[PDB]
């Protein structure tokens, strides 16, 4: 019930490495600023999964926190040479990006991250598979997948696509085809672990496991309402600190509370903590679980 | 002379169909999503009285 959808834990950086153009307004990402790579994540009717899970991290924040690696090149330019590795994974995807956007990032196959790049002044289209010519053009990127990042270091490189009766989904060449193969764009779940491939899913069992973590509390600065305030300036239990801080039982159980003798009010975020996954009957912890609309080839005959 | 022969195969008893329907085996796939209390939509009153067509 807490309307803290703009407060980002950790550091609050959303600009990606490759399109560092909107870094003047999204640093740090807080209640202020009009970052094009975060405004569409909270609009009603776009990515409801991130609307349900918004107190954690994103894919960009995971890249900045040394969680999700970047491919080579991390931002494949669309107007340069003749062939780039960041195209076979883009044409198979079918999304809907609004107008006035230059870049569009997505998830690759090797577990890293690869985005596109268009030289000025090129904008996207209704699908984003190709950047054509020309409000003003946003100097950022549009999230092509409905996923969310989180702090995790669970290893899982010995798992592959767990989909039965599927020929070649996305760009992964699984099993061969001998009869009728479909090609309809359907949603498929996936979950990439640490240093692994784009592992798809079939049965998802999400849950909420909260824990007393420093990156699970939100707060706003008080002054003569929601204001930006760094959480790292909160003293510990009898430790030290620069300014002051206070909160409820969750925020005051681990940090020091001074009641009215502070400048903010730290509150525990609803659902923030540890979000595990149940794949192959074994409870695991993913990194950036989400959905995507790629080309699914199912063997009907 | 113009002949009009009608070949007779045998004597069959066809079954007149009336009411028909398509059926088969089905296995449900349940999806769990344990949401914490007072977290978005998880509540003590809105989790219990939940409609099946919403």
């Amino acid at each position: 019930e807490d309307p803290h959808l703009r407060n980002r834990p950790g550091k609050g950086h959303n600009y990606i490495d490759g399109m560092t153009q909107e870094d003047a307004t999204c640093k740090p990402v807080t209640y202020a600023g009009a970052c094009s790579s975060f405004d569409v994540l909270l609009e009603k009717g776009k990515f409801p999964l991130f609307q349900s899970y918004a107190h954690h991290r994103t894919l960009l924040e995971a890249v900045h926190d040394t969680i999700i690696a970047k491919a080579d090149p991390p931002s494949c330019d669309l107007q340069s040479a003749h062939g780039n590795p960041c195209m076979k994974e883009k044409l198979v995807m079918k999304t809907h990006c609004p107008n006035d956007y230059q870049s569009a990032h997505y998830l690759n196959n090797d577990g890293k991250m690869a985005s596109v790049k268009c030289p000025p002044k090129y904008e996207l289209t209704e699908d984003c598979n190709f950047c054509r010519q020309m409000a003003s053009l946003k100097k950022g990127s549009y999230p092509l997948q409905d996923l969310f990042c989180q702090s995790s270091e669970d290893d899982g490189s010995k798992l592959k696509t767990k989909m039965k009766g599927v020929c070649e989904v996305g760009v992964q060449a699984l099993k061969k085809c001998d009869g009728q193969l479909s090609t309809a764009h359907e949603v498929v779940p996936f979950a990439v672990f640490k240093n692994s491939k784009k592992v798809y899913l079939d049965k998802l069992d999400l849950k909420t496991e909260e824990n007393l973590l420093p990156d699970s509390f939100v707060c706003f600065e008080h002054k003569g309402e929601l204001k930006s305030f760094d959480i790292s300036q909160c003293p510990k239990i009898g430790g030290h600190g620069s300014k002051k801080c206070t909160g409820d039982a969750a925020f005051c159980s681990a940090y020091e509370c001074t009641a009215q003798y502070a400048n903010a009010y730290c509150s525990h975020a609803n659902g923030s903590g540890i979000v595990q996954i149940q794949v192959s009957g074994v409870w695991k912890k993913p990194l950036c679980v989400g959905y995507e609309r790629v080309v699914v080839k199912r063997e009907l005959s | 002379t113009k002949f009009l022969k009608i070949k007779t195969v045998s004597s069959e008893l066809s079954c007149r169909e009336g009411q028909s329907y398509w059926t088969g085996s089905f296995s449900p796939k349940c999806l769990s999503s344990r949401r914490c209390h007072l977290v978005g939509e998880c509540h003590v009153n809105r989790c219990l009285s939940w409609r099946d067509n919403e």
